[PDB]
């Protein structure tokens, strides 16, 4: 399925931004939207990674 | 020139909690001696006695059990039994 | 969307009694019990009259890399019980709120962390007994490790940095043989997989020299002759719940995996070499048993003692017999349930009272805590192997299976009975009688939870020595999974 | 004479409730469950028993 694909994407984002707050000794919710942006951003990555195994797997199938 | 910043005021550290009262009088004695025994690998060398105990259990005791064992593989089949049939195999 | 809802409540959950509530002791106390109450509604609806896998899942598969997955076409990471896989989970899970409780009015300083690693290497070891590749039971057979180094090295007593060595460098360097053969297995049958390598044979030369690879993989995490090295210098410096948790489920895991990675496609090349079986786990049970005698640590000595009821169990499970089986597993179960309760005894209760673990302290604990020497003595009549108890049951027939086998190494290895009663009595004795030690100040009775551990611990060591056969509803499929006498 | 008289203590202190309560309610459940041999033909709790079938 494409949906559950994005949102585990977009919560590998949320990580992203979450790790990358405690690093610099921020709190968890310093600058919420930016949990948006990286959400967004590591969806988007998603997006393309599963269009690409899409376009893969048709080539396979018409091999026969 | 290079010092880390004025902007630190860094502390000490405690670990935080109640100074529980001594219930245990410590041994001097006890002490090093458990100290000698858990740590006695670190100063334990090779003799006669070492050499002895080390042919015998490292090498002499699993090749006796090594005999018995692969000796006496499927001989013994005690299931039933009877009188005069045979008890082993070989 | 339901099931991510659900995950995006929880979540918002934590971080709520993350923010109000200061430790979330409480909240992984509810996780770790609500594991039960799913667990056991598990076993309600399993089907025992079915071989079968009941309960399967693949993670990560192609088509679905965030979930789960039905195609026709599986490359992922399978997930499933039976019986003897489902024993182990139950075993697991009412240990883990215990050892999550144990160490409860103790930690005081970054408490967040411990429990966090606590319960996560309990967890890891669910999906230990869930898993089905042999890179899936393998990805989790190490991801303990991490977290068992560091909550040996920062909690860890005194001298912790030579134990936290240890337990990542024993166990990684034979586990990393096991690598080797799991490697070999997946390039010849092209399959990671527990459900179909009944039928996949492979050539004795070839059979023969991967057995090696999983078998010296197991001498390590098992400790058998030329390991045992780290066992107990792992156990001195644990704290104390990493200690229950590393004896009463991280043993007891290659237990599981003799069974299930051996034995069912290493058939031939296993009758060859048994043989080599027994004289590792007979001078396991006759020399660890006997190095117990020797011992001024207190933690030391119910280290070695679970080194010599763990040689005591892989003869039963290598026996090729029917007894064996079921008796390894039983033992499996009750050590499993007394062990943890002698952990709590010598670094729970004695070493939270007293701070250290030196034998000639301690002297006299009857006339100011008797109500602790009851259960000094009945847990170590219990880990004897008195009847009535759940030890006596497993040693009695893993002892019976490997005397089938082959009988003048079951009539030597009966010793161990005699052998297991010797330093524990001596340690029993010497705690329990005497004059109340010059040393020692009196401290407080044994409190509400360290007798609610026990108590717990105990009665499931009885019911399974009043009655095995609470568990043979489970385990009837798997005695006979795993008998290769044509 | 005296036996030397010690102070008075309860006889249902919290163990004697807990263990005893424990135990005689699973054994009034065991024989509640017994009681369906004729009543209904199985045990109570078999009816919460709902695996899938093996086919
Ligand atoms: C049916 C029979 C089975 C039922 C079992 C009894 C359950 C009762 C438990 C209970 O109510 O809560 C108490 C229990 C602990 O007691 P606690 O009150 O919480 O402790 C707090 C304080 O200590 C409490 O305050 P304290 O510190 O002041 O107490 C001091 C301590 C003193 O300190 C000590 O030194 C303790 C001494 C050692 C204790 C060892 C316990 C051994 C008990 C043996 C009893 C023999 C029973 C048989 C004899 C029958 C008598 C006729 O006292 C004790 O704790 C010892 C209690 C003994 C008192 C007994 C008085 C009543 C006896 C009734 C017996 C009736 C049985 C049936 C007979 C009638 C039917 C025919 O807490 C629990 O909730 C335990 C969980 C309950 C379930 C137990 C396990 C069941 C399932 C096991 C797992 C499944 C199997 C494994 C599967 C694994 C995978 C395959
Ligand atoms: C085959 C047997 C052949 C016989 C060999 C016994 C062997 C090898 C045992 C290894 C076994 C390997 C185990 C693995 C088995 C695998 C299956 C152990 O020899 C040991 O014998 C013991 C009893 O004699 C000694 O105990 C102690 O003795 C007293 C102080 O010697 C103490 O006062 C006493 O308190 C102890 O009782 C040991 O010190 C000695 O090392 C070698 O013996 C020989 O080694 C040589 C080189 O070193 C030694 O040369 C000398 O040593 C210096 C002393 O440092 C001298 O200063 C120096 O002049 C010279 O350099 C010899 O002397 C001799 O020892
Ligand atoms: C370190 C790398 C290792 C891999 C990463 C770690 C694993 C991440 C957690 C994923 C695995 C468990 C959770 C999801 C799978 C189980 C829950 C589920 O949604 O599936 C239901 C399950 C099987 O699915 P099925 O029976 O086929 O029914 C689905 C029909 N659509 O039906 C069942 O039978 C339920 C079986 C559930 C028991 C699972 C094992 C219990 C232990 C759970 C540990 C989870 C750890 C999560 C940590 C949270 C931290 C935020
Ligand atoms: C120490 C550091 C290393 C530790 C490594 C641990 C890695 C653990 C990663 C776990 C991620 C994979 C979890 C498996 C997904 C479990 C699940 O099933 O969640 C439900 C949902 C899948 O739903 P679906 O597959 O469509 O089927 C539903 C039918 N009832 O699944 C989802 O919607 C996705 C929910 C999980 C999102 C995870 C985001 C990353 C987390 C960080
Ligand atoms: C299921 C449980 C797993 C996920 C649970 C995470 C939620 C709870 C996190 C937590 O509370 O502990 C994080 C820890 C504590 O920080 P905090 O609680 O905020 O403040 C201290 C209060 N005493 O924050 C920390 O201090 C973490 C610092 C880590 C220091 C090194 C320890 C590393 C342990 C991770 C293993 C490393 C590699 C893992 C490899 C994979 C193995 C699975
Ligand atoms: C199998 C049947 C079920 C298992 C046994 C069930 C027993 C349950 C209750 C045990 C209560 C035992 C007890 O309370 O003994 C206390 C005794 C106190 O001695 P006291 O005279 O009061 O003076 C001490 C000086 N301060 O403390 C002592 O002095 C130590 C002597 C302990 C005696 C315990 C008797 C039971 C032992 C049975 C062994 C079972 C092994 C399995």
């Amino acid at each position: 399925a494409l949906f559950t694909s994005l949102v585990g994407a977009s919560g590998l984002g949320f990580a992203t931004k979450f790790l990358s707050n405690k690093i610099r000794l921020k709190p968890a919710g310093y600058y919420p939207l930016g949990y948006v942006f990286s959400g967004v951003a590591w969806a988007g990555l998603g997006l393309v990674l599963h269009n690409v195994h899409q376009h893969s797997l048709e080539v396979l199938e018409k091999k026969k | 020139e290079l010092k880390p910043s004025s902007a630190i005021q860094r502390g000490p550290l405690n670990k935080g909690g109640w100074d529980a009262p001594h219930a245990l009088h410590n041994d001097g004695a006890i002490d090093r001696y458990a100290h000698w025994r858990t740590f006695y690998q670190e100063r334990f060398k090779y003799t006669r006695a070492t050499g002895k105990s080390t042919l015998i259990f490292l090498v002499a005791f699993p090749a006796l059990i090594g005999y018995v064992a692969y000796q006496s593989e499927g001989l013994f089949e005690f299931a039933g039994k009877r009188r005069g049939e045979s008890v082993t195999t070989r | 969307m339901f099931l991510t809802s659900i995950l995006l409540s929880s979540l918002y959950l934590f971080n709520r009694i993350l923010a109000w509530q200061g430790n979330v002791k409480h909240f992984y106390l509810f996780a770790s019990n609500l594991l039960l109450l799913f667990i056991v509604v598990l076993y309600i609806n399993f089907n025992t009259f079915s071989n079968s896998f009941q309960f399967n899942f693949e993670l990560f598969n192609s088509l679905n890399p965030f979930g789960l997955s039905n195609s026709d076409i599986s490359n992922g990471l399978l997930f499933g019980i039976d019986g003897l896989s489902l024993t182990f989970i139950l075993l697991t899970v009412l240990l883990i709120p215990l050892t999550l409780l144990g160490n409860w009015y103790n930690i005081n300083f970054n408490s967040n962390l411990y429990y966090t690693l606590v319960l996560a290497i309990g967890l890891v070891i669910l999906l230990n007994f869930w898993a089905l590749d042999y890179i899936s039971f393998y990805i989790l057979f190490e991801a303990t490790l991490p977290l068992l180094f560091i909550l040996i090295h920062i909690y860890g007593s005194s001298d912790s940095e030579r134990a936290s060595f240890y337990v990542l460098m024993f166990t990684l360097s034979g586990s990393l043989f096991m690598l080797l053969s799991i490697v070999v297995i997946s390039i010849v049958l092209n399959t990671t997989n527990f459900i179909n390598h009944n039928l996949f044979v492979l050539s004795l030369d070839l059979q023969t020299i991967i057995w090696l690879g999983l078998f010296i993989a197991i001498m390590v995490k098992t400790p058998l002759f030329p390991i045992h090295v780290w066992l107990p210098v792992v156990h001195s410096e644990s704290p104390l719940a990493g200690s229950m948790i590393l004896a009463g489920l991280i043993l007891k895991l290659a237990l599981y995996a003799i069974l299930r990675l051996l034995l069912p496609l290493l058939c031939e090349a296993q009758i060859l070499y048994t043989p080599m079986i027994y004289i590792i786990s007979l001078l396991t049970i006759i020399l660890t048993s006997l190095a117990t005698l020797r011992q001024i640590d207190l933690k030391v000595i119910i280290a070695y003692s679970s080194i010599s009821h763990m040689g005591i169990a892989i003869l039963g499970v290598c026996s090729n017999t029917s007894l064996g089986i079921y008796g390894s597993i039983v033992l499996g179960v009750a050590h499993g349930f007394v062990s943890p309760a002698l952990f709590l005894i010598v670094g729970g209760i004695l070493y939270d009272r007293y701070h250290i673990r030196i034998v000639n302290y301690y002297k006299g604990l009857t006339t100011y805590m008797p109500q602790l020497a009851t259960y000094i003595i009945i847990l170590s009549f219990a880990n004897i192997g008195t009847p009535l108890t759940g030890n006596f049951t497993g040693e009695f027939l893993s002892l019976q299976g490997g005397f089938i086998r082959n009988p003048i190494i079951g009539g030597i290895s009966c010793i161990s009975v005699l052998l297991a009663a010797i330093y524990q009595l001596k340690l029993t004795n010497k705690l329990t009688g005497g004059i109340s030690s010059i040393y020692m100040h009196r401290t407080n009775d044994v409190t509400i939870r360290e007798k609610f551990i026990m108590n717990i611990l105990i009665i499931s060591t009885l019911i399974i020595g009043i009655c095995p056969q609470i568990m043979y509803n489970l385990l009837y499929w798997t005695v006979n999974n795993y008998i290769y006498i044509i | 004479h005296g036996p030397e008289l010690t102070p008075a203590v309860p006889f249902f202190q919290p163990y004697v409730l807990k263990w005893a309560g424990v135990s005689l309610g699973l054994v009034a459940f065991y024989q509640f469950n017994s009681s369906y041999e004729a009543k209904n033909g199985h045990t109570w709790v078999e009816t919460f028993f709902h695996p899938k079938s093996r086919e």
